[PDB]
């Protein structure tokens, strides 16, 4: 379904990407964080964790994840933890493995971001 | 046989639903001649391990020996109950938060505010005598309740349980900077609670919600990493300013103990 928005309407795909860009900055700019590139800026899990707290109304204690991950393994742990926060919030288990996000799979990343966007468009 | 069977869920009279959120549901009800609040907990991936843990954690909350501590009357074990459930007494004025910030009918005066402060300091000093400390108890204005005679009481029913996510913190404005960043086992938990009391003092002085204009994420990140602090209120006595500054010392080890500020607050009472 989302795969058709991805592959066989590449000017819709870019509009999906431009939609997801506006959405994440609406929230992350509150922390003075800017996203200009969806292909890489969520790969280390940090912005996904911060975004979840912004969307669902909590702070994430800094000992709960790696704010400055120093390894592929720590980035996988961050993404897995963000996936758990997603499930805490009512989303079903995400399809991609956490390593798919760490490896900058644009489809895996936009799928996760799109499911967040479908659920949370209207949060101020 | 088990040492506690807990409260029988079948004996609860559920009267009216008060609230529902991420953590569960609150109901007003009745049980064995008591007017109660029931909290039905929402838990993902409930398990026998988590249920065993719930049943070991709840007995510590049944504290009947201090006027400024509100006990959990008991808990429903799940199984056999549908969900892990807590029972406490209905407090007619609700939380301190509601009395200070959502009080549509009266504004408590500053003599009452100073009495609330003394009440809370006495209850915290008592809780800090327990060995070990009750874990996962966060002091803030939502976790203090106001009883029928306006006595403030620390709510034991508002503790967090081991199976509730430690990664989601919903009242960071009251949390000490070190506790936003370090695991509990790496902090002095008593000194962290004194920071929370300092923020309660600020709230009693300003009658404002701390950092009300910011999201919980913004609050935690800015307090932890950008040095955001409550602004010391203008036009208060040097004595109140001094107390609030020492309770909010950046160095946890320099903050007073609750049993040190109890006599200070006693002298601040009208009576
Ligand atoms: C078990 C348990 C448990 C766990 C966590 C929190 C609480 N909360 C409370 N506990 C005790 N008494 C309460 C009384 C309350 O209202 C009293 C009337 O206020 C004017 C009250 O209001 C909640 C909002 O209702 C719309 C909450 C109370 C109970």
């Amino acid at each position: 379904a989302f795969d058709t928005l991805f592959d066989h309407a590449p000017d819709k795909l870019n509009v999906v990407k431009k939609t997801l860009i506006t959405f994440v900055n609406k929230h992350l700019n509150k922390l003075n964080l800017e996203v200009t590139e969806l292909e890489t800026q969520f790969a280390d899990g940090v912005y996904l964790v911060l975004l979840m707290g912004l969307l669902e109304g909590y702070f994430v204690p800094l000992h709960s994840f790696f704010l400055t991950p120093d390894s592929f393994e720590q980035k996988v742990l961050n993404v897995s933890f963000a996936f758990e926060l997603m499930q805490d919030g009512g989303l079903e288990k995400p399809k991609p493995r956490p390593e798919d996000i760490v490896n900058c799979d644009l489809k895996s990343t936009l799928r996760v971001l799109y499911n967040l966007f479908t659920k949370y468009r209207n949060v101020e | 046989m088990n040492k506690h069977s807990g409260i029988d869920f079948k004996q609860l009279n559920f009267l009216t639903k008060l609230n529902e959120n991420h953590s569960g549901e609150l109901w007003k009800g009745r049980w064995q001649g008591n007017d109660i609040v029931v909290k039905v907990l929402k838990v993902r991936d409930w398990s026998t391990r988590k249920s065993r843990d719930f049943n070991e954690e709840c007995p510590r909350l049944r504290i009947f020996s201090h006027p400024n501590v509100l006990p959990v009357l008991g808990a429903c074990q799940s199984p056999p109950a549908p969900h892990p459930t807590l029972i406490t007494h209905w407090m007619p004025y609700g939380s301190l938060y509601n009395v200070l910030h959502e009080g549509t009918n009266f504004v408590v005066d500053q003599s009452q505010a100073v009495k609330f402060a003394l009440d809370m300091a006495r209850g915290m000093a008592f809780l800090h005598t327990l060995e070990p400390l009750i874990p996962r108890h966060a002091l803030n204005s939502r976790s203090v309740m106001i009883d029928e005679d306006m006595t403030a009481r620390i709510s034991m029913a508002d503790v967090k349980f081991s199976f509730q996510s430690p990664g989601r913190m919903y009242a960071p404005a009251w949390v000490a900077p070190e506790a936003l960043q370090k695991k509990p086992e790496d902090t002095n938990r008593r000194s962290a609670d004194m920071w929370s009391f300092a923020v309660l003092l600020w709230e009693l002085v300003t009658r404002e919600v701390p950092f009300a204009d910011l999201s919980n994420m913004e609050i935690g990140m800015k307090v932890a990493l950008e040095g955001l602090r409550p602004t010391i209120p203008p036009g208060i006595s040097p004595h109140v300013s001094k107390l609030m500054k020492i309770c909010m010392n950046e160095d946890p080890a320099k903050r007073p103990k609750f049993d040190m500020i109890v006599p200070i607050l006693e002298k601040m009472q009208d009576k």
